[PDB]
């Protein structure tokens, strides 16, 4: 069940991007996908999530208003729309599932992650 | 604090480890199927199938030997048999988990089919023998413990209904906790050890209840299986309890359901775990809410009059449902709608799976109890069987919503065939 990312790359400092989670063996229609940042040196740290039932984004408030995250049954994707992107964003991306399972016996799985780099 | 004492309680009681014990080994064999094996429909489906299709046919046959057989001889062979199997089952589950990765990885891929095989089959054995101890405990031990008196019969079986819904949201709960706070070994191992436990302590404790309740001990060569399974099933026929029967086997065609691990509809959909355990908790609460209206509602009515008001409040929910199904990715409000007339269909539906079940321990006289309950066991089988084969046939998501009416359907066909009983038997509203 696990899902791969795509789109990362080094962009200048107030441009835009799009990374694309794609999964194989879920619905991404039901479970909560997620985004992660890994910065160099540090842990890493929430950046975006959206709803299983619903369509609901739970932006973090350091990347809020300036990022999307947007899913698509059709294709079974999530994407990441980045805008005015900071130097400081410069990190491994990492989409996530969370409780992804039966019942009372669920995990969150991992993608291999994206390298995005920011340079002015 | 005579209580702790009586036939009642100690029944309780054996019947709380029997269904803990149960439970806990139902999860682990849904644990097997999940880790060694993706979210498959097929093998889940397989499983069901074999278990269901076993059943069905061995449902005479079980019910012939509880009829034929002593009282306590039978319950403890069901006991030991099903607690053996269990351990076994527990056994094999501990070494899987041990050479997971070989499995996995290293060994052939006949092994893994084996190891399926052999657990499936242990499954099914284990699943028989609990069958056999809930047809022979539940309908002659509950009957001849409560006697005459229909209040305490009904208490009786709305507690079960509520031990075993408790132990269904519980069990898993704890062995999930066990399972992750060690390893699936850990896990495994403590379920064969508390399943050997807990057959020596239901030993002795059906033993005791056998002592207070005097009134227990009163009561090709494949011709005569045969024979008995056609007797059996022509004197189910011939019950004047027939359609209440088979209006509760035929509440078994749902796939609206979300009290079940694995082979349930939901899981196999991809919806997340957070939210299915939220729903399975959501289900077990209105169920125990459903075995008390249950339980009220045969005092103030009759018990034909509560199993039609069980079924409006089904259909009713049902309804809901469909309603939910047709409304115009799909928008939260159908889903809530979708959740909310699944939960409401469960608290309406235990009431009527009490009140047939006590059609069922009232009108069939005693020399006809094991036999006619297990070919009740092998239509709702059937049913479950006729359910599994529907899921298969029908796995993309983009038919889900049929299968949502197919299975209202049946559900108001069911509710049909007890309303005709209603006609059968009171003729008045
Ligand atoms: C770790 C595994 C432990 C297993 C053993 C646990 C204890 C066994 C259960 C005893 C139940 C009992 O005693 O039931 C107590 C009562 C009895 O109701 P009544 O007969 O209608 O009362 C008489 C009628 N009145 C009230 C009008 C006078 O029922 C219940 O409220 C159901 C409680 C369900 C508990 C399930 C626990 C599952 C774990
Ligand atoms: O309404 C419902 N059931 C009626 C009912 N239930 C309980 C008491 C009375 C009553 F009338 C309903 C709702 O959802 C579902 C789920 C689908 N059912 C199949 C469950 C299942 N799991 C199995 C595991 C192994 C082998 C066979 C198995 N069969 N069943």
């Amino acid at each position: 069940v696990q899902l791969v990312e795509s789109g990362g790359g080094l962009v200048q400092a107030g441009g835009s991007l799009r990374l694309s989670c794609a999964a194989s063996g879920f619905p991404v229609a039901w479970n909560e996908m997620r985004w992660y940042r890994q910065a160099p040196g540090k842990e890493r740290e929430w950046v975006a999530a959206i709803a299983s039932i619903g369509v609901t984004t739970y932006y973090a408030d350091s990347v809020k208003g300036r990022f999307t995250i947007s899913r698509d049954n059709a294709k079974n994707t999530v994407y990441l729309q980045m805008n005015s992107l900071k130097p400081e964003d410069t990190a491994v991306y990492y989409c996530n599932v969370k409780d992804y399972g039966m019942a009372f016996w669920y995990y969150d799985y991992w993608g291999q992650g994206t390298q995005v780099t920011v340079s002015a | 604090a005579d209580y702790l004492t009586s036939a009642k309680f100690l029944l309780y009681l054996g019947h709380s480890l029997s269904t803990w014990g149960d439970r806990m080994w139902h999860f682990a064999v849904s644990v097997f199927l999940v880790e060694l094996y993706g979210n498959s429909l097929l093998l889940t489906a397989v499983y069901g199938l074999v278990v269901a299709g076993s059943v069905l046919v061995l449902g005479a046959i079980i019910g012939d030997w509880v009829d034929k057989n002593a009282r306590l001889k039978v319950a403890q062979t069901s006991l030991v048999v099903q607690n053996v199997s269990v351990i076994l089952c527990g056994i094999i589950l501990m070494m899987v988990f041990l050479h997971k990765h070989e499995l996995l990885t290293m060994y052939h891929g006949w092994v893994l089919t084996s190891c399926y095989i052999l657990i499936i089959t242990i499954a099914n054995i284990a699943n028989l023998a609990s069958t056999a101890t809930a047809i022979t405990i539940q309908r002659d031990w509950i009957v001849v413990v409560a006697g005459e008196d229909r209040s305490k019969l009904a208490n009786m079986n709305a507690t079960i209904r509520r031990i075993d819904q408790l132990t269904n949201i519980l069990a898993p709960m704890a062995v999930g906790q066990i399972m992750t706070f060690g390893s699936p070994v850990i896990g495994c191992g403590f379920i064969s050890g508390w399943n050997l436990v807990s057959m020596c302590v239901e030993y002795v404790l059906l033993w005791k209840v056998y002592q207070k309740t005097p009134a227990l001990a009163v009561k090709s060569q494949m011709a005569e299986p045969f024979r008995t399974f056609r007797d059996g099933w022509v004197s189910y026929y011939n019950q004047p309890v027939f359609l209440a029967g088979m209006g509760l086997a035929f509440l078994y065609m749902t796939v609206l359901g979300f009290d079940c691990i694995t082979t349930g509809y939901a899981y196999t959909q991809g919806l997340s775990g957070s939210i299915l355990s939220i729903l399975m908790g959501a289900s077990a609460i209105t169920g125990i809410m459903g075995t008390v209206a249950f339980t009220w509602l045969r005092r103030k009515c009759g018990l034909v009059r509560t199993g039609l008001i069980s079924g409006l409040a089904q259909l009713s929910c049902l309804i809901l449902c469909v309603i939910s199904v047709f409304m115009p990715s799909v928008p939260i409000i159908s889903v809530s709608l979708l959740f909310a007339g699944v939960i409401a269909a469960r608290i309406g539906l235990w009431s009527f799976d009490l009140t047939v079940t006590q059609l069922l321990q009232e009108n069939v006289i005693e020399s006809e109890r094991g036999i006619i309950n297990g070919v009740q066991n092998s239509m709702n089988y059937l049913l479950d069987l006729l359910h599994f084969i529907m899921v298969i046939l029908a796995p993309n998501p983009e038919a889900f919503g049929l299968l949502v009416l197919i299975s209202v359907s049946f559900v108001a066909m069911g509710h049909i065939m007890y309303f005709r009983f209603a006609q059968n038997t009171l003729g008045n509203k």
